[PDB]
């Protein structure tokens, strides 16, 4: 049991890396999802503005 | 019959708890396998180099292909335990995964 306990103190650094990697991975996945939403929002607003312009030109004609 | 019916629900809870501790479980197993080899070198009296680990979270489990003996048989013993023993293991796993929420629950209690 002394052996096991001694080993854990050495492999602590690996532990930190494993954890931090997992954190960064989840950060990226969430960030991706948010950017997708913002793209969709902007696409939708372009279709709104397109229709409004067509009807503005219709009134002009 | 009620005893056996209750046992079925115990297994359902155990399943949920196992899913609640899944990520922690994987991280642990990577480090347990690494520790197995690490201790061998220490017990020999030699140095623990990077090559020790090279012989071998989720990704690293798949990449590693050095299937170890003892650890696998240990897992079988665990799977082949009684439902009671396994339910209690599930509880310990949950506490040791989310320790922060415990410290907090108790401070407020």
């Amino acid at each position: 049991v002394r052996a096991d306990l001694q080993a854990t103190a050495l492999l602590a650094s690996r532990g930190f890396a494993l954890y931090n990697a997992a954190n960064l991975k989840s950060i990226d996945f969430h960030r991706r999802i948010e950017e997708k939403s913002l793209a969709q929002l902007k696409r939708q607003m372009e279709r709104i503005r397109a229709k409004q312009e067509k009807h503005r030109q219709g009134r002009v004609d | 019959f009620l005893w056996m019916l209750g046992q079925a629900l115990v297994d359902e809870l155990t399943r949920w708890l196992q899913e609640f501790t899944r990520h922690h479980g994987t991280m642990s197993d990577v480090l347990r396998a690494e520790r197995y080899l690490l201790t061998q070198e220490l017990l020999q009296g030699g140095e623990v180099h990077r090559g020790v680990l090279d012989q071998l979270a989720s990704e690293l489990l798949l990449d590693r292909r050095l299937r170890i003996p003892e650890l696998e048989e240990a897992e079988l013993f665990a799977e082949g335990q009684g439902r009671a023993l396994r339910l209690l293991r599930a509880v310990y796993q949950c506490v040791a995964a989310h320790s922060e929420l415990l410290c907090y629950f108790i401070i407020i209690l």
